[PDB]
């Protein structure tokens, strides 16, 4: 059916809950110095290999997203998600997921 | 019509895509 | 506020509208 | 005397319904290879002369629009509305219609 | 986290506000 | 406690009604040719010294604002708030106040 706004909010809460459960498991058995999972209001980013671009498919639970594309983050070598150069937010590229970019 | 969900897309975009435009 | 609620709905329908380079 | 968002929505749908009338009318008596009319959520773009910029007065039924301005589209020689260079959306300039652009 | 809804109304009043070149 | 959207609207109306008082007062006690106080939907800009940048702390009644930064306007020598170069809107820099800049 055609998805309503409040249905979208509901599925985001379900995804946020799943992210909190996923983050609690990794913190109970850590190893190495990777980028840790975190929720960004849209999707749960997974463990990131230090010094590499991390690609996640545009979440299938977002009706308005292109489910064949990927969203991208940057994980530096110290195991920290990279900031946008010149700003104080985490860098993320969602251009493939949306038509207005 | 269903533009409410699509505009709520725009905001979560705004709050998401942080790379230089 | 209604003048802004209608004008903010301007913003979104702009976003969805003006596709030329900004 | 100031319009509400609900009144604005209703007027949009009426303009949208009349656009379907125009489309249906043109599809019933085609001629040549021009850019076909279409609805873009704001106004009904008319038949476009191929190879020309098409200018439409900023719709009178949009309160927050400057009704002395024009929105612009591009119609290429093949009778197709031009896309934005480097993107997958139809090019359109509404800067004259709003103050925030 | 319903702060988004007040935060998105941030975005609009931003849009209506910050007029300097981006 | 995290404040609601409706509460944010109320505090803005309180600040807007307070700006109208300041504007009505200075109009009764004019002097010189400075930049006059204005309400821009967010804050009430004070009297501006001609030919100077005017810095106002990001108002404390906006929850999502960095209350340690400043918004900026430009007051030209004629006592008029400067427009943005190339546009017909008054220039204002709120980048310090928000994180989405
Ligand atoms: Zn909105």
């Amino acid at each position: 059916d055609v998805m309503t706004k409040e249905e979208q909010i509901f599925l985001l809460h379900r995804a946020q809950a799943q992210c909190e459960k996923r983050l609690k498991e990794v913190l109970q058995r850590p190893a190495g110095r990777p980028c840790l999972p975190e929720w960004d209001h849209i999707l749960c980013w997974p463990l990131g290999a230090p010094g590499e671009v991390v690609a996640v498919p545009c979440p299938d639970y977002i009706y308005d997203f292109n489910h064949k594309g990927h969203a991208y983050r940057r994980c530096d070598r110290n195991g920290s998600w990279e900031l946008v150069p010149g700003h104080n937010r985490t860098w993320a590229n969602y251009s493939e997921c949306v038509k207005f970019l | 019509q269903d533009l409410r969900r699509r505009f709520f897309x725009h905001h979560l975009x705004a709050e998401x895509h942080t790379a230089e435009i």
